[PDB]
């Protein structure tokens, strides 16, 4: 489909406590002398 | 042991799993669930840096 015309929604979303959404814990020559 | 058994069952240690030992021990185990986890793995020498911060 062409779908000419799409509105945008710019807001201050994605607010969290610096954690990961997943229930699971957030995944993290040499010298030689002559 | 929980991490190795989760790997055995192809599972990722959950923060809830960490919740069982919510920040257990002197260090906060919870950190295992922080987002910057990957970024902080390169922040070597941070204790000495914090100690030297008094000069800046």
């Amino acid at each position: 489909d062409e779908t000419y015309g799409v509105n945008v929604q710019f807001e201050s979303d994605e607010e969290e406590g610096d954690e990961d959404v997943y229930g699971e814990v957030r995944e993290e020559c040499t010298l030689s002398a002559n | 042991l929980k991490r190795q058994e989760a790997i055995a069952q192809n599972r990722r240690l959950t923060l809830e799993d960490l919740e069982d030992s919510w920040d257990r021990g002197i260090p906060r185990i919870n950190t295992l669930f922080q987002k910057d986890r990957h970024t902080l793995a390169y922040d070597k020498g941070w204790r000495v840096r914090t100690d030297f911060k008094q000069y800046q």
